[PDB]
Parts: C-alpha cells; structure tokens; sequence
C-alpha cells in the first residue's frame, strides 16, 4: 500500500503516465489498509434520556439517568 | 420407639425433605407471581443487570 501510494506520488518526477493495472492495484492495497485501520464510533445515550424502574436503581444504580459523557 | 430425642429429630428431618421434594414448583409459581405483581421493580427481574 505505502509503495504504491508513493509509486502514484512520484512518477511525475519522471513524467509517466500510471496505467489502470498500476491504479487498480494501487487501490487495492489501499482499501485492504484502509479496512485493517477502520473503527466505526457508537452513539452513547443522550444524558437526559431515563432509565427505566427495572434496573432497580439507589439499589442497583446510583443514578436514575444516563451520564452519557467521557 | 425412638427413646432418644436424637432419634426422634432425624426422622422429622427426613419427613421435611420429602414433603419439601414434590411441592417445589408450585410454590415457584406463586412466589414468582406474587412478586411479579406487587415489587415495584419486579416486572424485569431476571436480567436486572444487563447490557
């Protein structure tokens, strides 16, 4: 991936066209990178939302709503 | 006859394991139902804590 990026990055020094083999390829690797290195975030709870009387909070849970934050 | 006290309480004993035995899940069911309808946190008993 890194050598490909860097072949795509360099060849106007010498002035070379790329030809679609090269560009698939190149692109290839770089989606195989890309999906090794992605992480998706979850959307946490609002911090006003309830919680309900089923988790049996001042018991169970301290709080009878979501902290929602770091 | 069972002179002995020490002899008369083991019998008790196995009395109380064997009428223990059979009734079990009926008394299961009861509890279960009572405490369903009447703790104020019992409808989701069970898997309190989850997530």
């Amino acid at each position: 991936a890194v050598g490909y990026q860097l072949l795509l990055r360099m060849l106007s020094d010498y002035s070379l066209e790329p030809t679609p083999q090269v560009l698939s390829n190149a692109q290839r690797s770089y989606d195989a990178l890309m999906t090794d290195t992605l992480v998706v975030p979850s959307m946490r709870r609002r911090g006003d939302f309830p919680v309900g009387q089923g988790n049996k909070y001042d018991v169970f849970t301290s709080d009878r709503y979501y902290p929602g934050d770091l | 006859m069972a002179e002995t006290l020490e002899k008369k309480h083991e019998r008790i004993m196995l009395r109380f394991d064997r009428a223990y035995s059979p009734q079990k899940e009926v008394r299961e069911k009861c509890i279960e139902a009572t405490r369903f309808a009447r703790v104020p946190g019992g409808q989701w008993e069970g898997a309190t804590a989850a997530g």
